[PDB]
RNA sequence: GCGGUGGAAACUACCAAGCUGGAGUACGGUAGGGGCAGAGGGAAUUUCCGGUGGAGCGGUGAAAUGCGUAGAGAUCGGAAAGAACACCAACGGCGAAAGCACUCUGCUGGGCCGACACUGACACUGAGAGACGAAAGCUAGGGGAGCGAAUGGGAUUAGAUACCCCAGUAGUCCUAGCCGUAAACGAUGGAUACUAGGCGCUGUGCGUAUCGACCCGUGCAGUGUUGUAGCUAACGCGUUAAGUAUCCC
C-alpha cells in the first residue's frame, strides 16, 4: 500500500529508538532524503548513506543513544505528522510553530526549499508543515 | 511406505487394531500429512470387504 | 411451489378469471361417454352434469415389446390431469402413453424383457432390483389398470420378494399382487399440475360436475334428516340412506378376500 | 484422455472365465475410440464382511457370502466414464462400480 | 466391534478387562444420552484444551 | 484449462507476455462466460457466484485502466470480445 | 477575509515519458468437511411377516400410565423406509460471514509455495446500492425411522396447566419461493508499514550420495505462553495486541 512514505519513517524511527537498535532501512525518496538531512545538521541522528537489498533502493539511517542508565535516554521522545494526507496544514510567516520554546525544531517544506523552524524565520517564508522533532 | 495403496491387505491390517475403528495419534506414530490420506484408503478398502467396518475380534 | 415452471396465479381484479380454449385434434378418439350421470331408466348417485366432455383416446396395456421409442410432443387430455404425449416408437407406432417426467426430447422409451431401468415403457417386475419408482401396476398379467393417474401415481417395492408378490400401494397400504406384471416404471405425472387451484366455480366447476353439496336443508322426506327452525340433528345419523359416515367399514369377504396385509388404520 | 481405474465390485455369480469375457467386452468399448488398457489384477475369493444384495427380489432363503475383487486400470475418454459404470451395473451380477482418476502411472 | 476369546485352555477366568479400555461403557456414555449439537464442538473440547498443556 | 491459456496470449497483438491488459481482460471475460453458463445448469450453487462478483469486479479495474491510457487500444477491444459499450 | 498583479516551487494537484518493491496474470506443484448436482456404501433404530419359546416386559429417586398369555420383551431369518453418518477428528483444516466432515464421479471458487516470465500502481477504503443469511417460522407440492413445541395420561408437590414417565402433531428431511434475526462474539471493521523472545501445523530449498525416525533454514495460516516493553480503570492484550502509526467507512 504505502498511503504517505513521509508518514511511515516516522514510525519507523519512533518504534526503533524504543527498542534500541543500530540501523533501520527506510524506502528512497527525495523529499524523504531532505528531513534526513535536516535531521543530521541540527544532529538528530548520525550519519545516512546508500544502500541496496535485492534490487530495491534502500536508505541507511543510524541512530543516536545517549549514556548507559536503567534505561538509556533517547535522542528523539516524540514523532508526529501534522500534514496527515487528507488533512492538509498550510501557515504563513506568523502561523510557524514554536515547538518547545527554542528547543525542539519543526521542520517544514518551503518554495524556496526544505528550512526548519530558526531557518524559515530568517527567511520570511512559510509553507506545509511536516512533522515537528523533539 | 505405501500410503495410497489400499489393494495390500496384509501392511492395513497394521494400521488398523483388533477393533474395525481406525488407529489413533499416539500408535503407528504418523503426522497430520499422513493422517487423512490414509484414512480415505481405508474407508475405500473397506467398502471392498478387505478391512472390516466393525471388525469381529474373533 | 418448489420446483421450476410455477403455477401461474391470476391476481385478484373480478373474483376470478376465467378462460376460453382453442387447440385441434388428429384423430385417436372415438366419442367418448356423452350421455352425463344417467342410465337409461335411473340417474342412480346425483351430483355430476355440465357439458365439456367427450375426447376418450386408449392405450394402456401395452403388448409391444422390444421395441425403442421417441416422444415427439406432449399433449393434455381431460378427466385426467398428466398429460400423455404421443411418443414414437423405432418402429412407427402411433401410441400415447402417460408421460413419465423428464423427457418432451424424445429420450429413449422402449418396452419389453430385459430393458434400460428408467422411465421408458412397459417393464416386467420380475425384472426389477428394487423398484423404489413404478408407474402403473396390473392386477393381472394384462390389463393396465390400478393407479393410472400419472400425476402422482406412485407405488415403491421390498427390494427382492418371493411368493411373487410386493408392490407398496400409497394410502391403501401394502397389498399382493402378482410378479409376471409389468408397468411404465415411470411413477410421475407432474403434481404442481394439480396443485393449483379451481378459484370460485361458475366456469371451472359445473363446467365438469353438478354441486357436490346439498347441506341439511330440512325436509325429512328430500333427506333422511332435517325439520327444525334452522338447525340440524347432524351426527344423530343423518346420512342420504342407511350408509353410515362414521368410518364403520365394508368390502367383506372370505374366499376371493382381500389378499392386503398391514393395512395401518391409525 | 485421461488414466483411469474402475474396480467393479464383482457378485459371486459369475465365474472365473466369465469375468475375463467381461475384459474382451471392455476392449471393444474403449479401444475402439481411440484408448489403450494397461494389465489387470485379480485378487481372488475373498469372503465378506456383510452380505450385500444377499436378495433384493428374490427368494428367502438365499445368501451371498463371498466375492470376488478385480480393478481394471485402464485409458479412456472423460465422456465416456458415466455410461461406463451405467453398462456394467444394468447386468444381474456386480454389486457397486466405482470410478477412479489415478496420478501414478503403473507398469 | 466384539472381544477376542481366541486363548485356548479349559480355564474360568474372565479376560472381559481387555475390551474395557477401548469399548466400555465409554463409547456407549458419549452416545445413548442427547446431543447439544454445538456444545459438543464447544464445552468438550474447551476441557480438553487446558488439560493438555 | 492450458488450451484457454495458450491462444488468449498469441491471438490478439501486443509485443509482450501475460502481462497485458489486452490478454488479461480476454482470459477474465472467458472465465465469466463459462461460470455463467454453468450457473444455468447449476443453479443451486452458493459458492460460484463469490466467484463471479470478483472476477467482473476485477474486469471493471482493467477497463476503466484502458480508457485513461488510449482510446484506440479500447475500442478495438470491446467490440471483438462482444460486451456491453 | 475576498479579489487582482508581479514572483518562488519543495510539497499536494494537473499534463507527458518512465521505473519497480504495491496489486494483478501466466507456468508448474500442494493441502483442504469450500460449494452445487448425481450415485453408492455400513451400523443402528422403527415397522411388517414368519420360526422358537416363556410370563413378563418397559420405566423411575421410588412408582404408575403403557405394552403382555387374541402370548410382548428377548431371540433368529427376510422385507420396507427415513435420517444421520462411529472410529480417523486433532489444542486439525477450509470459507468473507453464516457455515461445512462415510466413499465416488461430474462441473466449479478461493488460498499458498517455488525457479521464474510479463504488465505496471491498473491501489485501499467505501454512504447509497446489490448479493449471501444458524435455527425457528411461512407458502405450494412430496417425505416422514428417530427426536420432539402443542396436546393427552402417570408421578412429584401445599399447588405445578414444570422438571421426571409413557405416547405424540406441526416441525426437524427434499424441491422452489419467502422472512432476513441470533452472546450472527475473538461481544477487539477492513488495508498497510514497524516493535524483545521461548514451544506445537502446511509448501519449498538444503544437509557425507537425504545413510536415519530425521538436521539446518526460508514462506502461508493457526494455539498456548511465568510472555517483555508498552498499552489498560482493572481484568488482561501482547508483532493473528485493546503496542507504536497511516488510509477510509
Amino acid at each position: 500500500m504505502g498511503k504517505d512514505t513521509i508518514a511511515d519513517i516516522i514510525t519507523c524511527i519512533r518504534n526503533a529508538d524504543m527498542n534500541r537498535k543500530g540501523t533501520v532501512r527506510i524506502v528512497s525518496t527525495n523529499i524523504t532524503e531532505n528531513i534526513v538531512k535536516i535531521l543530521l545538521r541540527e544532529g538528530f541522528i548520525e550519519n545516512a548513506r546508500k544502500h541496496q537489498e535485492r534490487n530495491k533502493y534502500f536508505l541507511v539511517l543510524t541512530l543516536r543513544h545517549r549514556r548507559n542508565k536503567k534505561g538509556p535516554y533517547l535522542n528523539t521522545f516524540h514523532l508526529k505528522r501534522v500534514s496527515r494526507p487528507g488533512l492538509r496544514i498550510y501557515s504563513n510567516y506568523q502561523r510557524i510553530p514554536r515547538i518547545l520554546g527554542g528547543m525542539g525544531i519543526a521542520i517544514l517544506s518551503t518554495s524556496r526549499g526544505i528550512m526548519t523552524d530558526r531557518e524559515a524565520r530568517l527567511e520570511g517564508i512559510g509553507g506545509e508543515i511536516l512533522c515537528y522533532i523533539w | 511406505g505405501d500410503r495410497i495403496d489400499y489393494r495390500n491387505m496384509s501392511l492395513i491390517s497394521r494400521f488398523i487394531s483388533e477393533q474395525g475403528k481406525i488407529l489413533s495419534r499416539r500408535v503407528n506414530r504418523l503426522t497430520l500429512k499422513q493422517q487423512r490420506l490414509i484414512t480415505s484408503a481405508i474407508k475405500q478398502a473397506r467398502i471392498l470387504s478387505l478391512l472390516p467396518f466393525l471388525n469381529n475380534e474373533k | 411451489h418448489l420446483y421450476k415452471t410455477s403455477t401461474s396465479s391470476t391476481r385478484n381484479g373480478a373474483v376470478q378469471v376465467k378462460s376460453n380454449p382453442r387447440n385441434n385434434l388428429i384423430s385417436g378418439q372415438r366419442r367418448c361417454g356423452k350421455g352425463r350421470n344417467a342410465r337409461g331408466i335411473i340417474t342412480a348417485r346425483h351430483r355430476g352434469g355440465g357439458h365439456k366432455r367427450l375426447y376418450r383416446k386408449i392405450d394402456f396395456r401395452r403388448n409391444e415389446k422390444d421395441i425403442y421409442g421417441k416422444i415427439v410432443t406432449i399433449e393434455y387430455d381431460p378427466n385426467r390431469n398428466a398429460y400423455i404425449c404421443l411418443i414414437h416408437y423405432g418402429d412407427g407406432e402411433k401410441r400415447y402413453i402417460l408421460h413419465p417426467r423428464g423427457a418432451i426430447i424424445g429420450d429413449t422409451i422402449v418396452s419389453g424383457t430385459e430393458v434400460p431401468i428408467k422411465m421408458g415403457n412397459a417393464l416386467p417386475l420380475t425384472d426389477m432390483p428394487l423398484g423404489t419408482a413404478i408407474h402403473n401396476i396390473e392386477i393381472t398379467l394384462g390389463r393396465g389398470g390400478q393407479l393410472a393417474r400419472a400425476a402422482g401415481a406412485v407405488a415403491k417395492l421390498i427390494a427382492k420378494e418371493g411368493k411373487s408378490a410386493t408392490l407398496k400401494l400409497p394410502s391403501g397400504e401394502v397389498r399382493l399382487i402378482s410378479k409376471n406384471c409389468s408397468a411404465t416404471v415411470g411413477q410421475v405425472g407432474n403434481v404442481g399440475v394439480n396443485q393449483k387451484r379451481l378459484g370460485r366455480a361458475g366456469s371451472k366447476r359445473w363446467l365438469g360436475k353438478r354441486p357436490v353439496v346439498r347441506g341439511v336443508v330440512m325436509n325429512p322426506v328430500d333427506h333422511p334428516h332435517g325439520g327444525g327452525e334452522g338447525r340440524a340433528p347432524i351426527g344423530r345419523k343423518s346420512p342420504t340412506t342407511p350408509w353410515g359416515y362414521p368410518a364403520l367399514g365394508r368390502r367383506s369377504r372370505k374366499r376371493n378376500k382381500y389378499s392386503d396385509n398391514f393395512i395401518i388404520r391409525r | 484422455l485421461r488414466q483411469y481405474e474402475t474396480m467393479a465390485v464383482l457378485r459371486p455369480d459369475m465365474t472365473e472365465d466369465e469375468r475375463l469375457t467381461l475384459t474382451q467386452k471392455y476392449e471393444e468399448l474403449l479401444v475402439a475410440g481411440g484408448a489403450m488398457y494397461v494389465e489387470v489384477f485379480n485378487r481372488g475369493v475373498i469372503p465378506l464382511a456383510y452380505s450385500i444384495k444377499r436378495k433384493n427380489k428374490a427368494g428367502e432363503t438365499n445368501n451371498y457370502l463371498d466375492g470376488i475383487y478385480l480393478l481394471f486400470t485402464y485409458f479412456t475418454k472423460p465422456e465416456s466414464i458415466s455410461p461406463l459404470e451405467a453398462a456394467l451395473v444394468t447386468d444381474d451380477d456386480v454389486i457397486r462400480s466405482s470410478s477412479f482418476k489415478i496420478r501414478k502411472r503403473k507398469y | 466391534v466384539q472381544v477376542v476369546v481366541d486363548d485356548n485352555e479349559p480355564e474360568e477366568r474372565l479376560l472381559n478387562r481387555f475390551r474395557r479400555e477401548v469399548m466400555r461403557a465409554g463409547v456407549i456414555q458419549e452416545c445413548k444420552r442427547r446431543r447439544f449439537f454445538e456444545n459438543t464442538q464447544d464445552v468438550r473440547k474447551r476441557k480438553t484444551r487446558e488439560a493438555a498443556k | 484449462k492450458k488450451n484457454s491459456f495458450i491462444s488468449v496470449i498469441s491471438d490478439e497483438k501486443k509485443e509482450e507476455n501475460k502481462g497485458s491488459v489486452e490478454f488479461q481482460v480476454f482470459c477474465f471475460t472467458n472465465k465469466i462466460r463459462r461460470l455463467t453458463l454453468h450457473l444455468e445448469l447449476h443453479k443451486k450453487d452458493y459458492s460460484s457466484q463469490r466467484g463471479l462478483r470478483k472476477t467482473l469486479g476485477k474486469r471493471q479495474r482493467l477497463l476503466a485502466y484502458l480508457l485513461k491510457i488510449n482510446g484506440v487500444r479500447y475500442k478495438e477491444l470491446i467490440s471483438k470480445l462482444n460486451i456491453r459499450e
